[PDB]
């Protein structure tokens, strides 16, 4: 019986696991492209502005 | 203390072997119990393992 109950626990968990690893790898691939763009890219001006 | 009482349940068990198959007891009950218990238990230990 409780390796039963493990199991089932082992399978949830391992589902949660899975989509929060798509998750945070949808974030870090964001995070990453942010960064590598920001990277890419005086009163007088400012006056200029004014 | 635990090996030489288990050898000595060991000689004794063996030495009457034929009993315990003609006539058994409901022994042969809670055997083929543990027999259907053992498989079931080492197949959610693998699956877990996985």
């Amino acid at each position: 019986s409780t390796k039963e109950s493990k199991n089932e626990k082992l399978k949830e968990d391992l589902e949660r696991e899975q989509r929060w690893l798509d998750e945070q790898q949808q974030i870090m691939e964001s995070l990453n492209v942010l960064h590598s763009e920001l990277k890419n890219k005086s009163e007088s001006r400012i006056f200029n502005e004014l | 203390k635990l090996a030489l009482d288990r050898m000595r349940l060991s000689t004794a068990l063996k030495k009457n072997l034929e009993k315990i198959s003609r006539q058994s007891s409901v022994l042969m009950d809670n055997m083929k119990h543990l027999l259907e218990l053992n498989k079931l238990i080492m197949k959610s230990q693998q699956e877990s393992w996985d």
